[PDB]
């Protein structure tokens, strides 16, 4: 299942 | 020039006729079906002020930040419309249950080429700003910053990457995949849809100095939301707003008072009293406080030349703690209720300021890789 995440 | 007031405010206008009162009763037994929650009770998330207590919470739990703008926080829903069971309508609602039918907007199914399926069942939080371009072009933008049910399946139970995961891919995706190729169709949507630009709870610097700056529309703070929690129908107390003093604003009445002199008669160039009074009862005010004007804003205020006693001003706290003016308020019929008055001075009283915040930063950097570990 899909995930969102930012970096930095 | 003309003095400051509610006419230099950007105000974003919902694109959409109020939904009948038959049709929102559909909708929302509808909607509390589908979420398990009352008819009649917002499911939107509301946020607690950032409090002191909340820089060791920030050093807790794992967090993200995003830009909080000036404009309408609303769900939106897809469904069916309730009279007509096979036509696709997207609903947009505020905090108050009020219900914006929106037309000529249009969420495409991935994969799908023919064009003619389409989402229900689907409800997202998000707000709704004003980009203003050069040349005095306007785009009205819906900024997703949360997905509560995705294609029947409700994620509120699911953790926030999860969450802003199934819009992504599920929604987001193929209208960017459509956009492109139907760019004539997609200029006609009343308005444009997009992910929220979201950082790390520790990037707060990014934000400030590279993002806000750069934004078409305007700001008021920052919104803390916790990556470790659940979506919560309403006061959620992991989901913060930050906001710096000045824009914590009040409505007062504003009232002059000019001294009256032993000799000879009133000198009205002279600077008066500034009398701040806040609403109680019907017609009844009370004094509140004075608010503090120089010399040279007594001069720019009397240069508008228009009324300034006996209306509704909007006020700002400065570094001494002086009450300021801000703007003139025409589009209110009183001051803030006392009521509201110490709600928001509590805000401010619990208030954490910038560089209190920025140089808690590192801290809450360093504990957020040693639980990455």
């Amino acid at each position: 299942s899909p995930s969102y995440s930012p970096t930095s | 020039s003309m003095a400051p007031s509610e006419k230099d405010i950007e105000e974003v206008s919902v694109p959409g006729v109020l939904a009948p009162r038959d049709d929102v009763r559909v909708l929302k037994t509808r909607i509390a079906k589908l979420l398990g929650t009352s008819p009649d009770t917002f499911p939107g998330s509301q946020p607690v002020s950032f409090s002191k207590k909340h820089l060791q919470a920030l050093k807790e739990k794992n967090y993200f930040v995003c830009e909080k703008s000036d404009g309408i926080r609303c769900l939106l829903y897809m469904t069916e419309h309730p009279r007509y069971e096979n036509r696709p309508s997207v609903y947009l609602f505020d905090r108050k249950m009020n219900f914006y039918h929106v037309e000529k907007i249009f969420y495409p199914v991935e994969n799908d080429k023919s064009g003619k399926k389409y989402h229900v069942d689907t409800l997202l939080d998000g707000e709704l700003v004003l980009d203003i371009y050069p040349g005095g072009k306007k785009q009205l933008r819906y900024l997703v910053f949360d997905c509560l049910a995705c294609d029947g399946i409700v994620y509120m139970s699911r953790l926030l990457d999860k969450r802003l995961g199934i819009f992504a891919k599920s929604i987001q995706k193929p209208l960017d995949e459509y956009t492109k190729t139907h760019m004539r169709e997609t200029a006609i949507f009343p308005f444009l849809t997009s992910l929220k630009k979201m950082e790390l709870g520790h990037g707060i610097l990014k934000l400030f100095n590279e993002v806000i700056p750069r934004l078409r529309h305007g700001n008021d703070g920052l919104i803390f939301t916790c990556t470790e929690t659940p979506y919560v129908s309403g006061t959620d107390q992991s989901l913060l707003k930050w906001k710096p003093k000045e824009m914590n604003t009040i409505d007062f009445m504003l009232k002059l008072e000019f001294a009256q002199p032993e000799e000879g008669d009133i000198d009205y160039s002279a600077m008066p009293e500034f009398q701040l009074g806040v609403w109680e009862g019907r017609n009844m005010y009370s004094f509140f406080a004075f608010m503090y004007v120089d010399e040279k804003e007594w001069e720019k205020l009397k240069s508008f030349n228009v009324p300034l006693s006996e209306r509704i001003v909007e006020c700002y706290l400065d570094d001494e703690n002086r009450w300021r003016f801000l703007r003139f308020r025409d589009d209110k019929r009183d001051a803030n209720h006392i009521s509201t008055v110490k709600s928001v001075l509590q805000s401010i009283e619990d208030g954490v300021s910038k560089e209190d915040l920025l140089k808690e930063m590192p801290i809450i950097r360093e504990a957020y890789y040693n639980r990455k570990k």
